[PDB]
Protein backbone atom coordinates (compact mmCIF):
# COMPACT_ATOMS: atom_id res chain seq x y z
CA UNK A 1 0.00 0.00 0.00
CA UNK A 2 3.02 2.33 -0.09
CA UNK A 3 3.01 2.78 -3.89
CA UNK A 4 -0.42 4.38 -3.88
CA UNK A 5 -0.22 7.58 -5.92
CA UNK A 6 1.36 5.98 -9.00
CA UNK A 7 -0.97 2.99 -8.75
CA UNK A 8 -3.96 5.32 -8.40
CA UNK A 9 -2.87 7.29 -11.47
CA UNK A 10 -2.41 4.10 -13.51
CA UNK A 11 -5.81 2.78 -12.39
CA UNK A 12 -7.48 6.10 -13.24
CA UNK A 13 -5.94 6.10 -16.72
CA UNK A 14 -6.99 2.48 -17.29
CA UNK A 15 -10.54 3.19 -16.10
CA UNK A 16 -10.75 6.24 -18.36
CA UNK A 17 -9.61 4.23 -21.38
CA UNK A 18 -12.03 1.41 -20.53
CA UNK A 19 -15.00 3.74 -20.08
CA UNK A 20 -14.11 5.49 -23.35
CA UNK A 21 -14.06 2.20 -25.26
CA UNK A 22 -17.33 1.28 -23.54
CA UNK A 23 -19.00 4.58 -24.47
CA UNK A 24 -17.95 4.00 -28.08
CA UNK A 25 -20.16 0.88 -27.97
CA UNK A 26 -23.20 2.76 -26.63
CA UNK A 27 -26.57 3.45 -28.26
CA UNK A 28 -26.89 7.19 -27.48
CA UNK A 29 -30.61 6.93 -28.23
CA UNK A 30 -30.29 4.97 -31.48
CA UNK A 31 -31.60 1.54 -32.45
CA UNK A 32 -28.17 -0.15 -32.36
CA UNK A 33 -24.48 0.61 -31.81
CA UNK A 34 -22.95 -0.62 -35.10
CA UNK A 35 -22.79 1.58 -38.19
CA UNK A 36 -22.94 -1.22 -40.77
CA UNK A 37 -26.33 -2.56 -39.67
CA UNK A 38 -27.65 1.01 -39.62
CA UNK A 39 -26.45 1.87 -43.13
CA UNK A 40 -27.58 -1.52 -44.47
CA UNK A 41 -31.02 -1.91 -42.83
CA UNK A 42 -32.38 1.65 -43.02
CA UNK A 43 -33.46 4.17 -45.63
CA UNK A 44 -30.89 6.93 -46.31
CA UNK A 45 -32.78 9.65 -44.36
CA UNK A 46 -33.18 7.65 -41.14
CA UNK A 47 -29.71 6.21 -41.74
CA UNK A 48 -28.02 9.62 -41.74
CA UNK A 49 -30.24 10.70 -38.84
CA UNK B 1 -38.20 19.65 -65.00
CA UNK B 2 -41.55 18.15 -65.98
CA UNK B 3 -42.88 14.59 -65.92
CA UNK B 4 -46.17 12.73 -65.56
CA UNK B 5 -46.79 10.22 -62.75
CA UNK B 6 -49.80 8.63 -61.08
CA UNK B 7 -51.32 9.48 -57.69
CA UNK B 8 -49.47 7.10 -55.36
CA UNK B 9 -46.21 8.00 -57.12
CA UNK B 10 -46.37 11.71 -56.24
CA UNK B 11 -45.16 11.22 -52.66
CA UNK B 12 -42.24 9.13 -53.95
CA UNK B 13 -40.78 12.23 -55.65
CA UNK B 14 -39.16 13.75 -52.56
CA UNK B 15 -35.60 14.40 -51.31
CA UNK B 16 -34.42 11.22 -49.58
CA UNK B 17 -37.67 9.26 -49.84
CA UNK B 18 -37.10 6.29 -52.15
CA UNK B 19 -39.57 3.95 -53.82
CA UNK B 20 -40.09 2.60 -57.34
CA UNK B 21 -39.82 5.69 -59.55
CA UNK B 22 -36.91 7.41 -57.76
CA UNK B 23 -34.42 4.64 -58.52
CA UNK B 24 -34.05 4.47 -62.33
CA UNK B 25 -36.01 7.41 -63.83
CA UNK B 26 -35.78 10.52 -61.63
CA UNK B 27 -33.75 10.47 -58.41
CA UNK B 28 -33.61 13.43 -56.02
CA UNK B 29 -30.65 13.60 -53.60
CA UNK B 30 -30.62 15.19 -50.16
CA UNK B 31 -29.56 18.53 -51.64
CA UNK B 32 -32.74 19.56 -53.48
CA UNK B 33 -32.92 23.29 -52.70
CA UNK B 34 -35.72 23.76 -55.18
CA UNK B 35 -39.36 23.02 -54.34
CA UNK B 36 -41.72 20.43 -55.88
CA UNK B 37 -44.97 21.65 -57.45
CA UNK B 38 -47.73 19.25 -58.51
CA UNK B 39 -51.41 19.25 -59.44
CA UNK B 40 -54.10 16.99 -60.86
CA UNK B 41 -54.29 16.64 -64.65
CA UNK B 42 -56.97 13.99 -65.21
CA UNK B 43 -58.96 16.28 -67.52
CA UNK B 44 -56.77 16.78 -70.61
CA UNK B 45 -54.12 14.05 -70.35
CA UNK B 46 -56.37 10.98 -70.01
CA UNK B 47 -58.46 9.29 -72.69
CA UNK B 48 -60.67 6.24 -73.11
CA UNK B 49 -58.64 3.06 -73.47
Amino acid sequence: SALGKLQDVVNQNAQALNTLVKQLSSNFGAISSVLNDILSRLDPPEAEV
Amino acid sequence: DSFVIRGDEVRQIAPGQTGKIADYNYKLPDDFTGCVIAWNSNNLDSKVG
